[PDB]
RNA sequence: CCCGCUUAAUUCAUUCAGAUCUGUAAUAGAACUGUCAUUCAACCCCAAAAAUCUAGUGCUGAUAUAACCUUCACCAAUUAGGUUCAAAUAAGUGGUAAUGCGGGACAAAAGACUAUCGACAUUUGAUACACUAUUUAUCAAUGGAUGUCUUAUUUU
DNA sequence: GGGTTGGGGTTGGG
């Protein structure tokens, strides 16, 4: 069996944790207000290339495998993660948000979606992008959180990622504040 | 006619727009609404609100929001929580006002940033207006609406819908760049001539290697086949071999070989190093000049890049005619100035696909799409001349050679062999390093300001009978967590200068900084010389040697610690602001936008947190207008902060620790601060002020104490002194000497230029050399001391002309690049000085007919390159002006245009709105006529106009003369119908006009505006 | 956002107004006369009020307030403060845009106040005028922070965390030693 | 000599003239077809009597400027090699495609058999399209790559459409097709004799 | 210290009541339940009700088996039409033949003022009742503590 | 604009009510098939069966596998129907956890948020 | 002017750094090796102008005191002589290019051509393929096109 | 596993 945190012990355990340390917890709640106003996607090799050399005309070429490739679309999303006791805002990667676009759309494939995305930003039809991030407001799921306490630009701070997204289902997680709230009334 | 006033409103210059069905003010809307009646009584102030508040939308909305009697309106909400649900109503759109600084998560709105617009949302009057409006339509009204509400006489600031820059925003195949711009700045030297060590000739000593070095050109999509791709290796390996049979020393010897005296240089630079005491100033003068002669001609370095290219490249690879046309284009490539670039389908338009042999085509496309084939093989024809020049053309030129521009030679380009640059090098070593540079070591420098700043470069500019050292900070240390560059860690205190720039105009001391306070400062001066009534004048032009270099450091950081101009904590604002151009309002194809009336500028300030009179932190930005059109400002989100002792840290630090680099040697400068760093220039004239204003005090006191009218201004290190009173510049010119001579500084080459002649021996200024000219020359302006008129100065001949123009013309938008180009050639410098109160009638003309004269020699080189395109092959131009005389119907209309526009700006500038339109309609056609006749004149000799173009353009005089004459006889009439009552200028205009009989002819003014 | 305030470096504006305030309260009561050293040492009345210069002006984020006692919170990134203000026509002169909580504020004018009680002087800050700039809805969570209604042990707490806390802590304590000696 | 120079100068003049140059044309037409007409003196080097009266070729071309410069008829300047006047002086095998589908375009056909890519002619009527070769040979070299032999089927794709070809017409048809051929020359012909009868 | 709170239609009656018989508090248009909160969790069964001449306010209801509340439901202005959420009520209710269910509603109330409704999703699964029993009992309960 | 109280309560306690308006919650049962409809508590381990009058077991919802009723106890295994709602129910009820919140709701302590006094 | 072909040989010089050799008063001689660069190169301040340029003219009636035209290299500034809304013949500088060899009769108003061609050649259109300054294919309509000979003697 | 804003264009004063 796993081990179940409210955000509430997050954030006191984000704060008071030292430059460097990692930690992970698991989260019953619902996502909310995807964030479009950066860019939502970036370009990688197949290879895992760590530079790729911008040129013009959708023109490209990796350093880590010196080869002309076919331009490979990431999608990164940020949104918030909230619970009923508290709010944080995450970064989704490219395979989760993948998930999250297949599941409010089945027609769309696993890895087009960020193809398909770039597609409707690019031709000119972002209302269509709207409506479906729109739909995504208050859905449940569960979630590993992890927070990272690390130095940018000489300047601490916190960052919140999501590693996994599951399906919601209500039995355990009513066992869990059954068990929560008897632990209560005992004490 | 449509003509620019210098009075608008907002409200006026909206409804010209054509996406804004619906513009109005907020009061008659709330009329139209019936939200209000006219016979509720409101507060004087709510009033002005209400009246002066511009609002606008895509579509008429004033049924939508038509009082209905349902239910009345009672608030009991706040302003922020009606604000709250407006921005929750907006959802997932990111672009509005009222969203800046802000996000939103589910049905909560967190404020994260600083927005200085949210004072006027949140201010009592929108409180006011939320209790009129209601909550349900506060909410959509927010939305639906454009709210600009007026914080100044004519600024607006937007509160609230659309931002306004949201509206000022299938491939094709596009060929690559040649890197031309590496040819220039190249320092290192190597024991061979050939190429660098890491180029592809010299990595190889089979296939594979050359295949290995050039898989950028192997692995090309516009291969068809791996055929191709094996006829390239190929070729490529046959250049590779056939380059190391090139005795380049023999190549160096025929073309461009060294002075038959290069021994006795290179002999007198080693005796001149090796010497302790100081050299003698004449011996090195000579010596650099004669350095500097032996510069390679174009000729032939061409020649040197013929040989090389024809004995290393197959005649195949190319084809026997598109070789031969690659030879004759290597000249032109050779001879471009600094800032001026070739373009790939400069060679392909005039080669031929089908002269190549090797090409093969998977498909039989040759004879049934001919179109396709010559399209795929133009796209490897293209790459392979980018292969050619790339690689072998441009390393040797910046291997073999130094390749710069002088001083005064413009944009000129020059080439040096690498032992003379060498040998130029090791003498402006010796030279610096007496002076203002030492020779340092890392261990002295502390690891703080190691590790926290960038270091910069040494460039030498040739000049006569010296050098002129150039330092730059572009370079950022990759270790050490460096992201920026000098100048970019000091961008804020840049602002926090650029703010006590403002304070030193008036107020410690001399100082001018741009055209519009000069000319404020002369146009003062002249109205109090017209008051005295016209005496004789007297001035004097003298600066200061090496400014930068005469600063001493512990003055300047005194300077800053205990001057009050300069406050402890600034904040910084970003904000966008929206201003009128030149461009006249049509009067009501279609799609008419803000980009076509407005310019979008970024801009920053610094700002105090005190309780200052400029209230800053009420509205945001601090504009100058010169006129009364209303302008725009949207506020953004991005806030910084900046303190006093940052900046004094950073002082400090260029002060004390200031390292170059030079051919991998550390330097370090002894004295003064760097030229090239942002913040050099205010400093300067701030360090400078405080000593002139020390030593200047008779001035301030002489205006009244004798009477005497008199004017001091410095731009940089340039003084100039106009008085009434040959005493005045006497005492002036000892107080400087004075100056100097306490604190250390020297005037240029002992130079002074005066009015008047007076015995230097009485006040020790014997060894200036004092010259005598009766007319004033000051930074590029010429002063007359008689009439006290002032006009630019402009170069004489062609070739002088062409030093500083860069040609550079694209396909794609050749009628907006050229219409802008003459646009801002005609506006350069006249408009600054084109001022009425400055000149006479007969002054503007004379200034306009030598501006204009100058401005056709400046235009003349990019018609001379758009001829060489046949816009009869391109449909986007054919279809327009045919096909018979494309080329002559496009120059005569961006012409035509363009002087037209230009006219009608001078009037603009010339005359009030008040004045009679019949005289500015006659000083237009002049205008107009005047410089057709300078156009005309210059293009009726040349050769490529000789015909077609010339009748059209004298056409065009004709008419423009027929109407002068037209509207000259005109208005005798219209002024004796005694329906208009005749100010002070107009009555000066009709005597101008009378005077030089414009009725008739042009004869009798000309001589008094050609006179040179 | 917390980068511009911490770029503001409160603390060398409270270490010169403390400077200053000690340097005038010395030069000023320099008569020494023991019977009227005696009249001014009474419980529960202030002895001396040195208000700032202009240059001391800093700006910080409301984050709680308390009428009943005039107790006014400030934050800036790390630090927080826990202030008193003189009335509330302090905080009705500032246009408080909805609430003084989660705001932000320049305070023009503020100064220090000396009080001797329990055998021992105690230093006060006291904010005299506030003026909103905009509202700023984010939590600041200070690991460390120092009081100023509570005296020397409101101050020298979380000194071992934070080197410029034990400078205004060492500054403090000789303010306070240098009091006493003088006035007692 | 001058002499020599003076008679050679005299000899140019006389091969120069108007009324000498307007009976032979000779020399006229390298007049015609000179740029701005300025004659270079190669002309005058492939002349007999005129290269026997000189008795390096740049002194021999400044020994002619030399001798003509003091001359009127003929012009002289910059010491050019060039010359020029100071007047005027003006005045079995065919096969038939089948079962092409209704409404199909000439051009979509054309361009179909023309991949090929030797020259014939084609005539599209209601499904069939006669197209006839220029040699025999054509024919025999094309049937290998025109015939699908993994197929084994006389098939050409044409608007995305398997059509079928035969490859022998009948005799009486090809002896049809060809007096077809010569109707038309015929009919060409009577067509120019119209067109000169006009008038 | 947490604005969103947990709470049934009896505690919602409750505190309306307790808040309008003793107005002696603060002027704001917060709530007082051991702190201030603006927004509520409730599950509990939605059905329509049919009020005259009132076009941009809906009125709906909530009963529970604790009570009974009213709920607004506003509607956008510059065209007629419902929300997504409730539209999908609507037809579900269409389909079904008429049948009213559970929803999990999260709606935002203010004194002085009616109580919106902002969205809402059918629940079909019977354990969201002792999920949501059990939460609110839990953070009542964390409330209280944490008061103290 | 009207008040009804309907407690929650569990199969036992239905004998110690003896009539009162109330709410109870069960599966459907199908097994019998009375005229009648009739729903089941628990996990079926232990027979628990409770028959209501007034709703026909026909007339509901064929996809409808889960309810629960409002109304009195009109007698010991018998239930009056006022108001019934229809569960579509793809997962097992748990009622272990059903059980402890209702016996956490009926104690002393939280009693004071379910219900009046 | 166009076209075809060819156009030359040993070092003018060798910075910086490393490592050998010989000589001896710090000078110098000899030979050898590595080599753009923090993987980038690119000075700064102030000021001027800014359409998504298939979109824009009183499309122009004028001052023989005017506007054009003509010169054996090209191009651009300096003098004479003519003509009247468009036409043919000139005189001094500055700057830039200049290898040899071979060729340069269709001038043309025509005639005889029944030699040649639905596979000839234009003309405007249409349809495809192409478009950043493409050198095409088919169709429709339509009438001329190609070649040779005749008004012809290398003192050319 | 992400990350100021890189330009584009190039005249005239200092
Ligand atoms: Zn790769």
């Amino acid at each position: 069996q796993r081990i179940y945190s409210s955000i509430e012990e997050i954030i006191q355990q984000a704060q008071a944790s030292e430059i460097g340390q990692k930690k992970e917890f698991y989260v019953y709640g619902n996502l909310v207000s995807i964030q479009m106003k950066n860019k939502l996607y970036y370009y990688r090799c197949t290879c895992q290339g760590k530079s790729v050399l911008k040129y013009h005309g959708d023109s490209f070429f990796c350093e880590s495998c010196q080869q002309f490739i076919n331009p490979q679309v990431h999608l990164m999303l940020r949104a918030f993660v909230q619970d009923s006791t508290g709010t944080i805002p995450v970064m989704i990667f490219d395979q989760q948000s993948s998930q999250l676009i297949n599941q409010i759309d089945p027609s769309i494939h696993v890895q087009e979606a960020g193809q398909y995305v770039k597609n409707c930003i690019e031709n000119g039809q972002e209302e269509i992008i709207r409506q479906l991030f729109s739909k995504l407001d208050f859905a449940r799921f569960i979630f590993e959180i992890q927070f990272e306490n690390k130095e940018f630009n000489n300047e601490q701070e916190i960052a919140y990622k999501v590693l996994k997204i599951e399906k919601e289902n209500i039995k355990e997680e009513s066992k869990y504040l059954l068990k929560k709230l008897e632990h209560l009334i005992n004490n | 006619k449509q003509m620019l006033t210098r009075k608008e409103d907002l409200l006026t210059v909206l409804k010209q727009i054509s996406a804004l069905k619906y513009v109005s003010n907020l009061y008659e809307f709330l009329l139209a609404t019936e939200k209000i009646v006219q016979t509720s009584e409101l507060d004087t102030q709510f009033q002005e609100f209400l009246t002066t508040t511009i609002i606008a939308s895509e579509q008429n909305l004033v049924e939508n929001y038509k009082q209905k009697y349902n239910q009345p309106n009672f608030s009991q909400l706040t302003i922020k929580q009606v604000i709250d649900d407006s921005i929750i109503l907006l959802g997932n759109k990111q672009n509005y006002v009222q969203q800046i600084g802000t996000t939103t998560i589910g049905f909560y709105v967190e404020y994260e940033n600083i927005n200085l617009s949210r004072q006027t949302l949140y201010s009592s009057n929108f409180r006011n207006l939320l209790n009129i409006f209601g909550e349900e339509d506060f909410k959509y009204f927010l939305i639906d609406f454009l709210v600009f509400t007026k914080v100044e006489q004519n600024g607006y600031l937007q509160v609230a819908g659309v931002c306004l820059n949201q509206y000022f925003s299938e491939n094709q195949y596009i060929y690559p760049e040649i890197q031309r711009s590496q040819i220039f700045y190249c320092n290192h030297m190597g024991r061979e001539p050939g190429v660098f060590k890491s180029s592809f000739f010299n990595y190889s000593e089979p296939q594979t290697i050359i295949k290995k070095t050039l898989l950028k050109e192997y692995q090309s999509k516009n291969f068809s086949c791996q055929e191709e791709r094996d006829l390239f290796l190929e070729f490529t390996e046959k250049i590779v071999q056939n380059f190391h049979n090139i005795n380049f020393n023999y190549l160096l010897k025929k073309f461009c070989k060294l002075p038959e005296n290069y021994q006795s240089l290179k002999s007198q630079v080693k005796q001149i190093v090796q010497s302790e005491n100081k050299a003698n100033q004449q011996s090195c003068e000579n010596l650099f000049n004669s350095l500097y002669d032996t510069e390679i001609s174009y000729k032939q370095i061409t020649n040197f890049l013929r040989q090389i290219i024809q004995n290393c490249v197959p005649n195949q690879l190319l084809g026997k005619k598109n070789f031969k046309v690659f030879l004759e284009k290597l000249y032109e490539f050779v001879q471009m100035k600094r800032f001026e670039n070739q373009k790939v389908l400069d060679y392909i338009c005039f080669m031929d696909v089908f002269d190549v042999e090797w090409f093969v085509d998977l498909k039989n496309q040759k004879f049934t799409q001919k179109r396709k084939y010559i399209s795929d093989k133009r796209k490897i024809l293209g790459d392979l001349i980018v292969f050619i020049i790339n690689k072998i053309v441009i390393p040797v030129l910046r291997y073999n050679f130094y390749i710069t521009e002088k001083h005064k030679e413009g944009s000129q380009i020059f080439y040096y062999r690498k032992p003379i640059w060498k040998l130029v090098s090791k003498l402006t070593i010796v030279k610096l390093e007496e002076e203002n540079l030492e020779k340092v070591e890392e261990k002295l420098i502390p690891e703080d300001s190691f590790q926290k700043y960038p270091q910069g470069k040494l460039r030498i500019i040739p000049k006569k009978g010296s050098f002129r050292p150039i330092m730059t900070f572009l370079r950022k240390d990759k270790q050490k967590n460096i992201k920026l560059n000098l100048n970019q860690i000091l961008m804020d205190s840049q602002l926090v200068f650029r703010n006590l720039k403002d304070m030193l105009g008036q107020k410690i001391g001399y100082s001018v900084f741009d055209n519009k306070q000069i000319s404020e400062k002369f146009a003062q001066f002249i109205e109090k010389w017209k008051n005295k009534g016209r005496p004789q004048l007297y001035y004097v032009t003298l600066d200061i040697k090496k400014c930068y270099d005469s600063i001493d450091q512990m003055k300047l950081l005194n300077f800053f610690n205990q001057s009050d101009l300069i406050q402890d904590t600034y904040f910084i604002n970003k904000y966008l602001l929206f201003q009128r151009n030149k461009r006249p309002l049509l009067q009501i194809m279609d799609n008419i936008n803000f980009p076509y009336y407005f310019n979008l500028k970024e801009r920053q300030i610094a700002y105090s947190l005190y309780d200052d009179d400029d209230q800053i932190l009420q509205k945001g930005f601090k504009e100058i207008q010169s006129d009364d059109r209303p302008f725009i400002v949207i506020n953004q989100d991005k806030p910084r902060c900046i303190t006093k002792d940052i900046i004094h840290n950073h002082l400090k630090h260029i002060s004390q620790y200031n390292v170059i680099s030079f051919n991998k040697v550390k330097f370090r400068q002894k004295r003064g601060i760097p030229q090239g760093l942002n913040i050099s220039g205010v400093l300067c004239s701030f360090y400078f002020g405080k000593l002139e204003e020390e030593y200047t005090q008779f001035l301030k006191n002489a205006e009244q104490v004798n009477g005497s009218i008199n004017l001091l201004m410095r731009l940089t290190d340039d003084y100039l002194f106009i008085s009434d009173s040959q005493q005045n510049a006497l005492n002036l010119i000892v107080q400087l000497q004075n100056c100097a001579n306490n604190n250390g500084f020297m005037f240029n080459d002992q130079k002074i230029t005066t009015n008047f002649q007076f015995p230097q021996e009485d006040y020790n200024l014997e060894h200036f050399k004092i010259s005598v000219q009766n007319e004033c020359q000051w930074i590029g302006k010429s002063i007359d001391m008689n009439t006290l008129e002032i006009k630019s100065i402009q170069k004489q001949t062609q070739q002088e002309i062409n030093q500083t123009i860069n040609v550079a013309i694209s396909i794609k938008n050749l009628k907006s690049q050229l219409k802008n180009k003459l646009r801002s050639l005609f506006l350069n410098q006249l408009i600054d000085y084109f001022n009425p109160n400055i000149n006479s009638f007969e002054g503007l003309c004379r200034q306009l007919y030598h501006h204009s004269k100058a401005t056709v020699m400046k235009f003349y080189p990019f018609m001379t390159k758009l001829f060489q395109i046949d816009l009869k092959k391109s449909k986007q131009y054919s279809v327009q002006y045919g096909k018979e005389n494309t080329n002559e119907n496009f120059l005569k209309d961006i012409l035509y245009y363009t002087v037209e526009d230009v006219c009608k700006i001078l009037c603009y500038l010339q005359f009030e709105d008040e004045i009679n339109s019949n005289i500015k309609e006659i000083f237009k056609n002049l205008y107009s006529w005047i410089m057709w006749d300078i156009i005309v004149s210059y293009l009726k000799k040349k050769k490529q106009f000789k015909g077609y173009l010339n009748k059209l353009l004298q056409k065009i005089r004709k008419s423009r003369f027929f109407y002068l004459k037209e509207g000259c006889k005109s208005l005798q009439l219209i002024l004796s119908q005694q329906k208009y009552q005749l100010n002070k200028k107009e009555l000066e205009a009709i005597e101008f006009i009378d005077l030089n009989n414009l009725i008739q002819d042009i004869k009798t003014l000309i001589p008094k505006i050609s006179a040179k | 956002m917390k980068l511009l305030l911490q770029n503001q470096n409160i603390f060398q504006k409270l270490k010169n107004t403390l400077n200053g305030c000690i340097k005038k309260f010395y030069d000023t009561y320099q008569d020494l006369e023991q019977m009227q050293k005696f009249e001014m040492i009474v419980e529960d009345k202030l002895l001396f009020r040195y208000s700032c210069s202009q240059s001391e002006m800093f700006s910080a984020q409301i984050q709680a307030h308390y009428l009943e006692k005039r107790v006014l919170q400030l934050t800036d990134g790390n630090v927080k403060y826990i202030v008193n203000f003189r009335d509330k026509g302090v905080l009705d002169k500032a246009n408080f845009f909805d609430t003084p909580n989660n705001s932000l504020v320049i305070i023009r004018q503020w100064s220090y106040e000396i009080y001797y009680t329990k055998n021992t002087f105690q230093i006060n800050l006291v904010i005299d005028e506030m003026r909103c700039i905009d509202i700023i809805t984010t939590i600041f969570y200070c690991k460390l922070e120092l009081d100023f209604t509570q005296g020397i042990k409101g101050i020298s707490k979380s000194s071992s965390f934070s080197n410029q806390i034990y400078e205004y802590s060492a500054q403090y304590y000789k303010a306070i030693q240098l009091l006493k000696k003088l006035l007692i | 000599e001058l002499d020599i120079k003076e008679s050679l100068k005299l000899q140019m003049e006389y091969y120069f003239c108007d009324t000498n140059l307007t009976h032979d044309s000779y020399l006229r037409g390298i007049i015609s077809k000179s740029p701005k007409n300025c004659v270079d003196i190669k002309v005058f080097l492939k002349f007999n009597k005129i290269q026997q009266i000189l008795k390096s070729k740049k002194d021999l071309i400044h020994l002619i400027r030399d001798s003509l410069k003091e001359s009127k008829i003929l012009k002289v300047k910059m010491d050019s090699l060039k010359v020029k006047r100071r007047f005027p002086f003006n005045l079995n095998c065919l096969i038939k495609i089948i079962n092409i589908p209704q409404g199909t375009l000439k051009a979509e056909v054309v361009l179909a058999v023309r991949h090929l890519g030797y020259e014939f002619y084609c005539d599209y009527i209601d499904g069939q399209a006669m197209i006839r070769f220029q040699n025999s040979d054509e024919q025999r070299l094309a049937i290998q790559k025109l015939l699908n032999h993994n197929n084994n089927k006389l098939q050409i794709e044409i608007r995305g459409q398997i059509c079928d070809v035969i490859s022998t017409i009948p005799e009486d048809e090809e002896k049809n097709y060809w007096n077809y051929i010569k109707f038309k020359k015929n009919e060409f012909r009577k067509f120019f004799f119209m067109k000169k009868q006009q008038k | 210290p947490q604005i969103t709170v947990p709470l049934n239609c009896f505690m919602i009656n409750q505190i309306v009541k307790a808040a309008k018989e003793n107005p002696q508090a603060h002027s704001g248009n917060h709530y007082e339940w051991y702190g201030a909160f603006e927004n509520a969790i409730i599950t509990a069964k939605f059905e329509f009700l049919q009020s005259i001449n009132d076009s941009p306010k809906i009125m709906g209801k909530l009963s529970d088996s604790t009570g009974c509340i009213e709920v607004v439901i506003q509607k956008s202005k510059m065209s007629d039409e419902l929300p997504e959420f409730v539209q999908a009520y609507e037809i579900e209710l269409q389909n079904n033949g008429n049948r009213h269910k559970y929803v999990r509603a999260m709606l935002k109330m203010r004194k002085n003022a009616q109580i919106q409704l902002l969205y809402f999703s059918i629940v079909n699964d019977a354990n969201e009742i002792s999920r949501h029993g059990l939460d609110l009992c839990l953070r009542y309960l964390q409330r209280k503590h944490g008061i103290e | 604009q009207e008040q009804v109280m309907y407690p929650r309560i569990l199969f036992e306690q239905m004998a110690q009510f003896r009539g009162k308006k109330v709410t109870v919650v069960g599966n459907v049962c199908n097994e019998d098939q009375n005229d009648s409809l009739v729903i089941e508590f628990g996990p079926t381990g232990l027979n628990q069966h409770v028959v209501i009058d007034n709703y026909r077991r026909v007339d509901l919802n064929n996809t409808t596998k889960f309810v629960e009723i409002r109304g009195v106890v009109l007698n010991q295994n018998i239930v009056s129907c006022e108001e019934l709602t229809e569960f579509e129910q793809k997962d097992p009820f748990d009622f272990d956890t059903y059980s402890k919140l209702i016996h956490l709701s009926q104690s002393d302590k939280l009693s004071s948020l379910f219900t009046d006094q």
